[PDB]
């Protein structure tokens, strides 16, 4: 993509910049040459359409300009995503999106089954560090209140 | 005014289409015939499905059974007035129903409420009732429609028979049923109650409102019909009514079967052109084709030379040009089958159509595009209709066919590819044709002897010959016609000067050709007529030819292929035959004719080639028309065809005429010879005669095709055998009698003086030794040539009169010219009195007699800028007023001199060019003027040549210096007096104080023409005659085309007091006016202004030296030299002297006559008696039609009114009581208002003070700003000036940004619009038409025509029509999409930009005066980013967003077209 759509911060940007790292926006890999160990990275080059009515950005890869860059060793820092939960927790009835963040209720924050309770960054997606103590507080007043409520009666 | 049809896409009933429908009609009153009663209506009606459980409950109520299988419902109009007569219609319609077998289950009376009816549209209302007809026979759907059709028709019939009058059926069907009538469309749910009912629900709809230009209404000729509603006024009529005379003595189709035969008179009487071709297609529809194959087969696409089509269509359309003549004409048409519903046009596209898709599967389409309030969250395409497009709507399978998808669709179901290779050429043949058996030439003195006896002269061969073959073009004359009329003058002038030519007024628009050549056809065949209900390859078998007119070698190749079953006709006459020779030859020869096409032969040979000492020779007009008519009224037309061989062929207008009649082709060998014999002598030069052959040929065609285009028609098949001619001095009986469709107002001589004409000629030719030709004079004045108006001596004593300033030399002058014999109509009246005379210092002043002349216009590129000025200043200083005429004026001519000469003029002129029209120079006079054609060229446009445009008129009229200016024909913004309307309401908003002047050319039918026009609120009317000057134009134009104003004046003052309308306008004649004589006897037909014109020419010092059009006229009266310039000698108080002497002429005459005013005298028409010539000249000429004498009765017979006459206010008027603080301190202002498309001309007033006050450019851009939200109506921001600036939400009608004077228009959709931008319609046609300077952008596709003569404007829009940029002067277009064919036609300045995706600019493009390259220059490319980067910022648009994002990949995907003529004037040129 473009820099100014960079997920992160922007003080890190310029700091690996004026450390010695060299930036390449707008390219996308195609292949890998090499016969056992990869000795280069061939990628392309896309161009952004303007902004949609949506506010959503619709990538199309140039026909001409495909290049290639000398690679010793490559690294992938695609993303993240949960895992299968329900199916390695022994209990298929977790209820789950699509993505795998399992549903919850905004108040409570208390999982489909009684008695769980779940909350942090497997709710949300590849969020920071102060939105999971937020949601950590709020499932802890949760998980109070509902004790108090079943020990009561 | 206007049709319009919604239909469920789907294909179920729904209440929602009705209430929709009448929503649409209680909205188009602002287009109508607007009257002071309020209830009086021209026409109104809606066509719907039958209401079944409606009519199912009423039968239960009454008490029967409901039947199973749907019903039949059929409304009559019976006569009201007695009681018989609807017994009678009721008795036949009860035995013509139940002879078939079905069940009648009775009657019913409409209810209907007379309370919104006003007079005459009351007394002749009719009884409306309906008759319910079941079917118990159990037959199917279309076995019950065929059966009751011919009951319909059989029905009519039985009625005809016993001549009952007033009786109509509106419908009899069991699919739809019509409600209409004679009032307001708003009023339609009042009249008809029935319609306001909950079980009125329907699927489809249509509905119409019309225009009517006469003020007697007849119910049964208001529209909708039966399958078929029609907006727009058909040309061609009196010539497809006699082709489908021929067409029915072969038709029959076993689906009929005996019933067939009551149905040979297929047109009946008394119907209208809508109403023909409405029967037509009726006919054709009900005997197995489909609505779109019948709207295909009658009015056909425009078939082109070009690969924009798949060749599926070309074979389509081939054969369907092959199988029928078209029905030419402006159409709009909403018709509907049984099962289709078609919305489809015209050939050209001159009205217009607009259609919307919503998400409820509801199509509506109509001529406004803000008559259903739908929002813009429901819809998904807004679209139009091009040239020969159409849309379908099939419903019972619900689906919906555009254009291209409906065209792959019909080319499928028939081989016609395998079946059109059928047809066979002749170039072909006359290849194949060897170059052997070619006859000797004749010898020079048997020519001589023959063109001796036909009276051609060396002038027409030195002038009119010469330049045909030597150029390829025709002659140019630059003067009126002062000759004697063909029965009054006393040489040998041939049948072909008897038969005027014909032309549209403002209710059809002209045809221009130089540009839209594309779209007119000269294809003939021969073997063609046959069978029109059938469909097979026996159809397409015929011999096809490029042009009816044919060379010896070509028609002796078509003599070849003919051979065998041809059959030659002689059309000679014994000399000696005595007193009725030439009546027995035309028996013999039309008994001969009909008796050989009996005997099986196919193909007539009409020749005169038997010419001799002892045999005269037939006019082969004369015999052709005989022929013809004979042929068609034996009905054997249909089976052969007509060659006409003639040897007095040598004008273009010959060729016409002829084929006017019905003639196939023409064969012109004397002319041939002739050029041949001029070419063995020497005098062409260094070309071949082949070439010469090719360029005669060329000119002809182009000359006919000229003659053709006055009209409206664009192929020769519907034009032939017509009769769109008139003759004006032949008998009522001869005319009425071999000649198909002509008028003689006035009956002339018969076959008596025609046979002593042409026995005389042929005596002196034959019998008399001749040597040589005569020079003869007839364009040019010779003394042994003939008569003409103009002569030296006549000339000379009135030069003096008026320089020596002395009257009794005029006296002298006026003796002279009132003792000729006769040579115009108004010589053979007299004056006559019964009075006692009263003394000459009793009648009025010479002050108020001489404020009723006035100057017609003359054009400063013809005439030269100090006669102009010399006119102005002359005509203002007695207090009458002056003319401008088109080509514009000097702006620093607008304030008086300081002698207080002021050279302004009263009258401004709105030309079809608009070449200087601006907003200042329609607010610099007292009284406008609207010019629709000229006295000399009537049907065509004013020429310039490339050489008098100096540097000075290129700045006034915004325009290339250098460059031949040729107006449009045609006038772009009136195709109909509804435009015409709107036109006049549009200059009445412009101009607070200013009359609107309308200006015509007398003819036959201008009566009607002037009624309709009155009723426009236009406020005085003008009639030129045939005898007007011009600055260039064509001899033929010039000497055959129009009428003398005698007859036209007195038929609109008649006219115009049959429909109580003559109290509210002025009549003004002009025209060969020369004495004061002219002037009473013009002032007693009707009128009551007076133009002089050449006469004022004559005192400035022209000679009448006929030479205006070389620049080199030698007094310098019309020249733009400076040489020729300095030769002037005009002066004003010569032309004084002129007017102070012809007005007191009339006081005069009128002291004499015994009144002592001219209001005493003004149609007073029993004061004048005819006598006429003599016993030894024998015309019948009865002038007793010209002075008839109509009784006004209460109302006075001129003008009685004050002022002009006002008209509604639009929104404007609520602006200027709002913006006081732009008017008072001059400040910054912003309003918002909503819009609709019942308000017109929005902007117009506001500019008008705006110009007042601080004038076109005191205003900073964007000082004052509207905002309108919703669609407008049409002419919005007209003639808008710098500083005001408009910004709509939503879409704008039709001429939007008319005549731009520096204002800022932007139009763009919604915000929440979930619509692509660049694939909707927003603006309609005709956009920016004359517009000197300004912006405006879009932000969708236009119309047709955009951007038509644009001057100084600079336009930014996301697409194009068809004929975008035609004929354009100035300024930048950008054209972000597709555009049409023939695109950038007649470009003759500026520049223009496409963008190409498709790669398909060079097929559309009309590359015959512009280049197109790509762009090289940086300089041209920032123009490019700043306008599209202007665009983005006003509008706010996507594409235009997206294409600036990625500019270095999209650069290179745009055209530039460059003119020709601006190759070496550009500054940055174009090349490296
Ligand atoms: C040199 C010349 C130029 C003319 N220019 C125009 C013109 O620009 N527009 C127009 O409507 N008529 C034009 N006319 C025609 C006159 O307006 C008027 O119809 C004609 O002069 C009347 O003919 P008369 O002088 O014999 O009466 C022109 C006529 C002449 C002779
Ligand atoms: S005929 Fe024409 S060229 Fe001049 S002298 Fe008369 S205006």
């Amino acid at each position: 993509r473009d820099r100014k759509n960079m997920p992160g911060s922007q003080r890190e940007v310029a700091h690996a910049e004026e450390e010695g790292v060299e930036f390449i926006w707008q390219a996308a890999p195609e292949g890998f040459t090499g016969d056992t160990v990869v000795t280069g990275v061939r990628a392309v080059r896309i161009h952004l359409g303007v902004a949609d009515a949506t506010g959503r950005q619709t990538p199309q890869v140039i026909e001409g300009s495909e290049f290639t860059v000398q690679a010793d060793l490559v690294i992938k820092a695609l993303g993240f995503e949960p895992e299968d939960l329900p199916n390695a927790f022994d209990e298929p009835e977790l209820k789950v999106t699509r993505w795998g963040t399992l549903l919850v209720d905004h108040r409570t924050k208390m999982t489909n089954m009684d008695g769980v309770f779940a909350a942090g960054d497997i709710v949300r997606g590849a969020s920071l560090v102060v939105w999971a103590i937020r949601d950590g507080r709020d499932a802890a007043e949760g998980i109070h209140a509902y004790a108090k409520a079943k020990a009561e009666a | 005014c206007g049709v319009g049809f919604i239909a469920a896409i789907d294909g179920k009933p729904r209440r929602s289409v009705v209430e929709k429908g009448i929503e649409a009609l209680k909205a188009v009153w602002h287009r109508g015939a607007v009257d002071a009663d309020g209830k009086t209506g021209d026409g109104a009606g809606i066509h719907v499905a039958v209401p079944q459980k409606f009519f199912k409950d009423h039968v239960k109520v009454i008490g029967h059974r409901a039947p199973d299988n749907k019903l039949a419902v059929g409304q009559v109009f019976l006569p009201r007035i007695s009681l018989d007569a609807q017994e009678a219609c009721r008795c036949i319609v009860e035995t013509e129903i139940l002879a078939f077998g079905y069940y009648i289950y009775g009657w019913r009376q409409v209810p209907i409420n007379v309370d919104i009816i006003g007079e005459k549209a009351n007394a002749t209302r009719p009884e409306i009732e309906q008759i319910i007809v079941g079917n118990n026979k159990g037959v199917s759907d279309e076995q019950f429609e065929l059966d009751l059709y011919i009951i319909r028709r059989r029905i009519e019939k039985a009625v005809k028979g016993e001549q009952i009058n007033d009786f109509y059926i509106c419908s009899l069907s069991a699919r739809s049923i019509i409600y209409k009538g004679m009032f307001l469309a708003e009023q339609l749910t009042t009249f008809y109650p029935d319609l306001l009912d909950e079980r009125f629900e329907s699927d489809f709809a249509i509905y119409h409102q019309r225009y009517s230009t006469n003020t007697f209404p007849t119910w049964p000729l208001a529209q909708p019909f039966r399958m078929l509603a029609h907006n727009g006024e058909i040309n061609t009529v009196k010539g497809n009514v006699n082709w489908m005379k021929a067409h029915e003595t072969r038709m029959e189709h076993p689906a009929f079967g005996t019933h067939m035969q009551d149905l040979k008179p297929v047109i009946g009487v008394g119907l209208s052109d809508s109403g023909s071709l409405d029967t037509v297609f009726e006919v054709m529809v009900r005997a197995g084709r489909t609505a779109p194959m019948v709207k295909m087969m009658l009015v056909p696409q425009a078939l082109t030379s070009s690969q924009t089509t798949p060749d599926n269509h070309k074979a389509l359309i081939q054969y369907c040009n092959s199988v029928m003549e078209p029905w030419d004409g402006p159409a709009a048409l909403a018709m509907t089958d049984g099962r289709w519903v078609v919305g489809g046009m015209d050939r050209n596209g001159l009205r217009p159509m607009r259609y919307t898709i919503t998400t409820d599967g509801l199509i509506i389409g109509g001529s406004e595009t803000g008559m259903v309030k739908i929002d813009e969250t429901q819809v998904i395409e807004k679209g139009r209709l091009g040239p020969g497009e159409m849309i379908a709507v099939d419903l019972q399978s619900g689906k919906l066919y555009r254009d291209r998808e409906l065209k792959d669709h019909l080319a499928t179901l028939k081989p016609w590819d395998k079946w059109v290779q059928n047809t066979t050429h002749l170039d072909e043949l006359v290849k194949t044709a060897s170059l052997k058996g070619e006859p000797s030439d004749m010898d020079k003195a048997e020519l001589r002897r023959r063109q001796q006896a036909f009276g051609l002269t060396m002038e027409d061969m030195e002038l009119i010959l010469h330049p045909m073959v030597e150029d390829g073009k025709e002659a140019i004359g630059s003067m009126g016609d002062d000759s004697p009329i063909a029965v009054l003058s006393d040489k040998y002038r041939g049948l072909h000067h008897f038969f005027r030519q014909n032309f549209s007024q403002v209710t059809n628009p002209p045809i221009d050709s130089l540009r839209e050549r594309r779209v007119m056809s000269l294809k003939t065949r021969l073997g063609n007529l046959g069978n029109i209900l059938d469909e097979d390859e026996t159809q397409t078998r015929l011999l096809q030819l490029e042009s009816p007119v044919l060379t010896t070698a070509e028609f002796r190749a078509m003599r070849d292929y003919m051979g065998d079953t041809a059959a030659e006709i002689d059309a000679t006459f014994p000399v000696d035959g005595g007193p009725e020779a030439l009546r027995d030859a035309l028996r013999r020869i039309r008994q001969e004719t009909e008796d050989a096409v009996r005997g099986g032969a196919t193909h007539v040979i009409l020749t005169d080639e038997a010419m001799g000492p002892a045999r005269a020779a037939i006019p082969a007009i004369l015999a052709t028309g005989a022929v013809h008519t004979h042929l068609i009224r034996s009905n054997l037309r249909t089976f052969t065809s007509l060659n006409v061989r003639t040897a007095e062929g040598l004008d273009t207008h010959y060729f016409a005429v002829l084929i006017g009649v019905g003639a196939t082709t023409v064969n012109a060998y004397l002319a041939q010879e002739a050029i041949a014999e001029r070419h063995r002598r020497g005098l062409f030069g260094s070309m071949p005669l082949e070439k010469g052959m090719a360029n005669y040929k060329k000119a002809i065609d182009d000359g006919l095709l000229k003659i053709m285009s006055k009209m409206g028609i664009s192929v020769i098949s519907s034009y032939r055998g017509g009769g769109n001619f008139e003759a004006i001095g032949l008998s009522r009986a001869l005319v009425a009698e071999h000649f198909p469709a002509m008028v003689s107002r006035i009956s002339g001589i018969g076959l008596n003086g025609i046979q002593k004409k042409v026995l005389e000629q042929h005596a002196t030719a034959y019998n008399e030794e001749v040597v040589a030709l005569p020079v003869g004079g007839f364009y040019r004045f010779r003394k042994s040539g003939d008569r003409h108006g103009w002569e030296g001596g006549v000339i000379h004593t009135l030069q003096q009169a008026v320089t020596n300033d002395s009257y009794t030399t005029f006296k002298k002058y006026s003796e002279q010219v009132n003792k000729r014999p006769p040579m115009q109509l108004r010589d053979l009246l007299e004056l006559r009195s019964t009075k006692a005379p009263v003394p000459v210092d009793e009648v009025e002043s010479i002050t108020a007699i001489r404020k009723r002349f006035i100057t017609p216009g003359m054009s400063m590129g013809a005439l030269s800028p100090e006669a102009h000025g010399t006119l102005n200043v002359a005509m203002n200083r007695i207090g009458a007023k002056s003319d401008s005429g088109e080509g514009g004026e000097d702006p620093a001519r607008f304030r008086p001199d300081k002698n207080g000469d002021n050279w302004n003029s009263a009258i401004k002129q709105v030309a079809s060019g608009r070449f200087g029209v601006t907003a200042e120079y329609l607010n610099q006079c007292r009284e406008l003027e609207i010019k629709v054609a000229q006295g000399a060229k009537p049907g065509e446009g004013g020429q310039l040549p490339g050489f008098k445009v100096t540097e000075m008129i290129a700045r006034l009229r915004h325009s290339t210096p250098g460059v031949m200016l040729i107006s449009p024909p045609p006038h772009h913004d009136i195709y109909s007096i509804e435009d015409l309307a709107q036109l006049i309401y549009d200059l009445k908003q412009i101009n607070p104080d200013a009359k609107v002047t309308v200006k015509l050319v007398s003819r036959s039918g201008i009566g009607t023409i002037a009624a309709g026009v009155a009723k426009a609120n236009a406020d005085i009317i003008l009639i030129s005659g045939n005898s007007g000057g011009t600055g260039a134009s064509p001899q033929t134009s010039i000497k055959f085309a129009g009428l003398p104003w005698e007859m036209g004046l007195s038929e609109v003052h008649q006219v115009l007091t049959l429909n109580r309308l003559r109290h509210r306008v002025r009549l003004r004649t002009d025209g060969g006016l020369k004495t004061g004589r002219d002037i009473v006897i013009a002032a007693m037909l009707g009128a009551e202004e007076f133009g002089i014109g050449t006469a004022s020419l004559i005192a400035m010092g022209c000679i009448m030296v006929r030479q205006c059009h070389s620049n080199t006229c030698p007094v310098g009266v019309c020249v733009q030299d400076d040489k020729l310039r300095q030769k002037f000698v005009g002066t004003p108080e010569k032309v004084v002297n002129l007017f102070t002497f012809l007005a007191e002429e009339v006081r005069e005459i009128l002291a004499g006559l015994g009144f002592r005013s001219l209001n005493e005298v003004i149609g007073r028409t029993d004061l004048l008696h005819q006598v006429s010539r003599g016993a030894e000249h024998l015309d019948d000429l009865d002038l007793n039609p010209r002075l008839a004498q109509v009784d006004p009765g209460e109302n006075a017979r001129y003008c009685t009114l004050q002022g002009r006459n006002e008209v509604p206010d639009t929104l404007d008027a609520r602006i200027v009581a709002d913006a006081r603080p732009l008017f008072e301190e001059g400040e910054k202002m912003q309003l918002a208002y909503n819009a609709r498309n019942t308000q017109r001309a929005i902007g117009t007033r506001l500019s008008s003070m705006v110009t007042r006050k601080f004038g076109m450019f005191g205003l900073q851009p964007g000082h004052i700003t509207i905002r309108l939200r919703g669609t407008a109506g049409q002419s919005l921001g007209a003639f808008a000036v710098q500083g005001i600036k408009l910004e709509v939400m939503g879409d704008a009608n039709d001429y939007v940004g008319k005549g731009l004077s520096g204002g800022t228009i932007v139009v763009r959709p919604t915000t929440s619009s979930p619509l692509e931008t660049n694939k909707n319609t927003i603006i309609g046609n005709t956009v920016l038409y004359g517009a000197t300077a300004g912006k405006l952008f879009a932000a969708g596709q236009a119309g047709e025509r955009f951007a038509v003569r644009n001057s100084g404007a600079t336009v930014v829009v996301e697409g194009c029509g068809s004929n975008g940029c035609e004929y354009m002067t100035g300024g930048t277009a950008v054209i972000l999409g597709r555009v049409g064919d023939n695109f950038a036609a007649g470009m003759t300045g500026g520049m223009a930009y496409v963008y190409d995706l498709d790669d398909s600019l060079p097929l559309y493009i009309n590359d015959e005066s512009v280049i197109f390259q790509r762009i090289e220059v940086g300089h041209y490319e920032s123009q490019l980013k700043h306008l599209i980067e202007e665009h983005v910022t006003e509008t706010q648009s996507r594409f235009a967003a997206e294409i600036l994002n990625d500019w270095a990949r999209e650069v290179t995907k745009f055209w530039q077209v460059v003119p020709k003529e601006m190759l070496n004037r550009l500054e940055v040129p174009v090349h490296l």
